[PDB]
RNA sequence: AAAAUGAAGACAUUUUAACGAGUAAGGAAACGAAAUGGCGUAAGGACAACAAAAGUAGUAAAGAUUUAAAGUAAUUUAGAU
RNA sequence: AUAAACAUACUUUGAAUCGGCCAAGUCUGGUAAGCAGGACUGGCGAUGCGGGAUGAACCGAACGUCGAGAUAAAGUGCCAAA
RNA sequence: UGUGAAUUAAAAGUAAAAAUCCGAUAAUAAUGGAAUGAUAAAAGCUAUUUAAGGUAAGAUUAAUAAAUUUAAUCCCGAGAAUAGAAACUCUUGAAGAAGUAAAUUAUCUACCCGUCUUGAAACACGGACCAAGGAGUCUAACAUGGAUGCGAAUGAGAAUAGCAGGAAAGCUAUAACAUGAAGAGAAAACGAAAAACUAUGAGAGUGUAGAAAUACAUUUAGCAAUAGUAUCUUUCAA
């Protein structure tokens, strides 16, 4: 069971004169212009951030796969949602070395917790292995 | 328990004879009074309206501040805006007041009924709830001895004793939109425009409306 | 632009009705002021002492105060959003009993004598009579019908155009 | 779009407790359920009177609670605020519900035989309120308060904030 | 550099927004300057009434 | 906004109704039914494998370059080098 | 008569602002002015959208993100939907 | 001699067929779809019973009639009681479905940002490009306001004197004083109760009723606040 996640805009809101400058970054700044021709919500330049494209409450959050995110840093972080299983996923964080990522990799299985690194930081078996 | 349920209902049921009996009734005596003057040589001139409905044609950009209040006292505050409205002195002066925002006239017994029937609602709690029920109704208005929406249609329409406490239950009909004019609606009806008193005519525009 | 004169602009206003110069009448000195009455201020220019202020002229006050030869006026003007309340002293030569609730004092004999009916209906036991209805806008004209021997036709028709020279 | 008169903001009315005192967050919960379930006004008023702030809980002290309740022995002042002490005259017996008793009040009630009862005691014996007596302190006693507007008006004067030189 | 002098535009609206506030009931019962010998029937009767009052209260 | 429920769920509770343009300007923190909600930089005091070895780290930190995902956005997250 | 309980009455503290401009079944000076100055209202400033080819003010109508439907001003030989 | 607007006689005609025009209207319905959904039982619908009803118009006949006039007996019959039923198909996808991203093309759409200005895309000024630095801060006095402690008191981290621990941290110090408890007057000189009154107002009961909530009548209470008062202190003057 899963629903539909719906979003309203896929698009990226660019920061304006984004494409023209390089030392205007793409993070987006409402323009406080006085004369601007964004915030007057020009014809053909009108796309701001709004509360209106927020997406549904019940589908918020939510990965593709249809389960939150869940961070972990051990084996015992796995603990804290064995009950929810069917709610979280298990996201090994970035500083974990290999050698502790098996430990929760072989862990989550045992305890029926789908982990989305699942094939992060592997060895070199990819050639000749 | 719920054997009260029957007994709502019976009495909705006579309430309902009671209510078509007095508009019937009514509309027979119209029409023999005009059927024995024209026997009799003699000249019948009609009863004048009592109800009337309006409806805001012009938006909220550029209205002068007399005519500004006198909507929100008629309750017209959005375009696309229907009420009804008792007929006097009072009234139809300040329907000519604001007669460039406003197309008004005489509605008949069916229109009444859509309108309640189909874009009705009521002010309870400060909320506006679409009319479900006669339950919904018997709460909002017992103590004016409406308990019923076909009581609610009969009352509008006569002009009862309780129209005032009534009428301002319902909440302000939002309708769709229709060919106002032949011409625009920066002209009077008379003129093949818009506005102003439509008389009967109000029932064509408020069909393809409603 | 004006000068800022206490009686500027009363060329007109101030100026005595026509024919209606010399003393006034004897009525404006012997009428009986009691507090709680409604008065009306009206600058008499031909009294030049005690005048009161060109902006009261035609308002409607209350009387607040009997004094000797003064009858206390008390009137509302208007500030620059609010409202305020204005104590006079002016007299009886520039004021005038106000006719504004005379209307009103018609229809509350009118009740009064009913309810005095109503006491001794119910004391001897028969059913009481009801107060008057209350007024209301000109209603819509009920259905009536004109008889078809007392009547005559004037056909209408647009005029045709005559030259008025 | 719509014309109104006027758009909808907040209500400028408190509906909990200010601040993050456990006690009275405690309390509000306690009086929003009791006002909410038995639906009686005077839960709706003690609820109302525990969300205001500290400025709007003026002080009652025991001269007033004395003279208040002379006329109603068997009954309990209920008063949503600190209790002073008016050491200048003498505490009857009387039974006081307040937000908080002072070290001097306190003991003048209890020696003379009254009781200083909390608002969840209260609650206990009285939860609609039966027999009690609804007091508050005045308001307009603030020094705060003589200083407000303009000192040059010819009706009622302010009171000159001091400074340099005031004479 | 001339200026405009002075105009009344946007002046009866802003006058309106919180608008004519009127004055209260209080402010029609002042009775500061009203005639001194009612005044003073007045007050001897107030006088009258309170003594009477206070010396019933004495006596219960 | 109003009803309902309420020691802890969770999505800052449930339901219903109305509403949502905007320069200058205002809405400090906290306030369970919360008197606007949040993101980011650095430093200080605590918390971080509850059975006596208790956050991550030479089985690769910070940084950098990119590929994808979450968020209306500020930004965050993870893969590869 | 009609409307009005998120009504009504406010209290305290404080920001910014007082260069304004436009229209008209209005007026004064001037030969007149996209000139100068006023009375009442609505706007622009602070405002995008559909129409007038284009336009600060004109006409319709004022804006959370969208799907479908009737409409407004105004259009229906082609550019251009009819 | 022919046509003929209009009118007139007789036959037919109870004056509802169909078509067109003219008026009148638009909505109940039937059949095809479109947008967003739902799938299960019904205040569904159907069958059997009795019978409120059918106000031109459910039917027919009678008396008569410019009648939404009056009767008669037939039909149908709402409420209510008793029995009734919905569980499906086909296509495509790890030989890559649905979605998403990037690049290109096509239709539609898009004037240079910041700034002073009534008004700038402006033939008005600053800006070639990138990185890093870059501008409401601190000290002191006052006021308002939100949280806090204590309360006719509050503070006494005033200096300063001691304690353990070695300590710019922590703790303890019947304490000068600061603000306040009393106010007016330039000053000398003074220094507050009729143990108050009136009005409206917060709360609490009891009964009746609708009947679900809730509304009426009655008894009591008089806080806050506003206004007005009697009285009292000081001042030439409140």
């Amino acid at each position: 069971i899963k629903p539909k996640i719906v979003k309203k805009y896929t698009g990226h809101f660019k920061r304006f004169d984004s494409n023209r400058f390089l030392r205007v970054k793409a993070s987006w700044r409402v323009p406080r212009g006085i004369d601007n021709r964004l915030r007057r919500k020009f014809k053909g330049t009108n796309l701001l951030p709004k509360i209106g494209y927020g997406s549904a409450k019940a589908t918020r959050n939510m990965l593709p796969c249809g389960l939150y995110k869940f961070p972990v840093r051990n084996t015992t972080d796995l603990e804290m949602i064995m009950m929810q299983n069917r709610k979280y996923a298990a996201e090994i964080s970035h500083a974990v070395s290999a050698k502790k990522r098996q430990e929760i990799i072989q862990r989550a299985k045992i305890l029926n917790i789908r982990v989305l690194n699942a094939d992060a930081r592997i060895k070199k078996q990819e050639v000749a292995q | 328990c719920k054997a009260r349920c029957q007994a709502f209902r019976k009495e909705v049921i006579l309430r309902t004879i009671k209510n078509h009996k007095d508009i019937e009734a009514a509309k027979k005596a119209v029409y023999t009074a005009k059927k024995n003057a024209e026997i009799n040589g003699d000249l019948y001139a009609e009863a004048d309206p009592k109800l009337i409905v309006a409806i805001r044609i012009r938006g909220i950009n550029g209205v002068s501040p007399k005519i500004k209040k006198i909507l929100k006292l008629l309750r017209l505050r959005q375009i696309n805006n229907a009420v009804f409205i008792k007929a006097n002195a009072s009234t139809i002066k300040m329907l000519r007041l604001v007669d460039p925002y406003v197309t008004y006239g005489y509605p008949t017994l069916e229109t009444v009924q859509k309108l309640i029937y189909k874009r009705g609602a009521l002010k309870i709690n400060g909320n506006r709830m679409p009319i479900t029920s006669n339950c919904m109704i018997k709460k909002a208005l017992g103590d004016k001895d409406v308990v019923c929406v076909d009581d609610l249609v009969h009352e509008i329409y006569t002009v009862g004793k309780h129209f005032k406490e009534v009428n301002n239950k319902l909440a302000p009909f939002k309708l769709n939109g229709a060919k106002i004019a032949e011409k625009n609606k920066k002209i009077h009806f008379i003129l093949g425009g818009g506005f102003g008193n439509r008389e009967l005519l109000i029932n064509k525009l408020l069909a393809n409306m409603i | 632009p004006l000068s800022n004169g206490r009686n500027r602009r009363t060329r007109k206003l101030f100026k005595r009705p026509f024919r209606g110069h010399g003393l006034s009448n004897t009525s404006t000195i012997l009428h009986t002021y009691k507090v709680g009455d409604y008065v009306t201020i009206l600058c008499n220019s031909s009294i030049q002492h005690g005048l009161p202020y060109k902006a009261f002229h035609g308002k409607t006050g209350r009387v607040w105060n009997v004094n000797p030869h003064a009858i206390g006026v008390m009137v509302n003007k208007k500030v620059n959003n609010r409202i305020v309340v204005k104590r006079l002293h002016i007299s009886p030569e520039h004021i005038k009993p106000s006719g504004c609730q005379k209307d009103f004092l018609e229809r509350k004999a009118a009740v009064a004598a009913i309810r005095k009916q109503n006491i001794q209906l119910k004391k001897e036991g028969k059913p009481l009579l009801p107060l008057p209805a209350k007024r209301l806008p000109k209603q819509p004209r009920p259905a009536e019908l004109i008889k078809g021997a007392d009547i005559k036709f004037t056909t209408v028709a647009p005029l045709k155009f005559e030259e008025l020279y | 779009a719509i014309d109104l008169d006027r758009h909808h903001v907040r209500k400028h009315v408190s509906k909990t407790a200010r601040g993050n005192n456990a006690y009275m967050k405690l309390l509000v919960r306690l009086y929003g359920f009791l006002a909410r379930r038995t639906q009686s006004k005077f839960a709706k008023t003690i609820l109302h009177r525990l969300c205001l702030s500290r400025v709007n809980r003026p002080i009652v002290s025991t001269s007033k609670l004395a003279c208040l309740m002379k006329k109603h022995p068997e009954e309990t002042a209920v008063c949503v605020n600190t209790v002073t002490y008016d050491s200048r005259y003498p505490v009857p017996k009387m039974n006081v519900c307040a937000l908080k008793f002072t070290k001097t009040a306190e003991a003048a009630i209890t020696k003379a035989g009254g009781k200083c009862l909390r608002f969840d005691e209260l609650a206990l014996k009285a939860p609609t309120g039966r027999k009690t007596v609804l007091i508050r302190g005045k308001r307009n006693v603030r020094e705060a308060l003589k200083h407000f507007g303009k000192v040059c008006a010819k009706k009622n004067p302010a009171k000159q904030y001091k400074g340099k030189q005031t004479k | 550099s001339k200026d405009k002098n002075r105009s009344s535009h946007n002046q009866s609206h802003k006058a309106h927004r919180n608008g004519f506030y009127k004055p209260k009931k209080s402010a029609y019962m002042s009775t500061k300057g009203m005639n001194v010998q009612v005044l003073k029937n007045t007050k001897a009767q107030r006088k009258f009434a309170l003594a009477k009052k206070l010396e019933a209260k004495k006596a219960a």
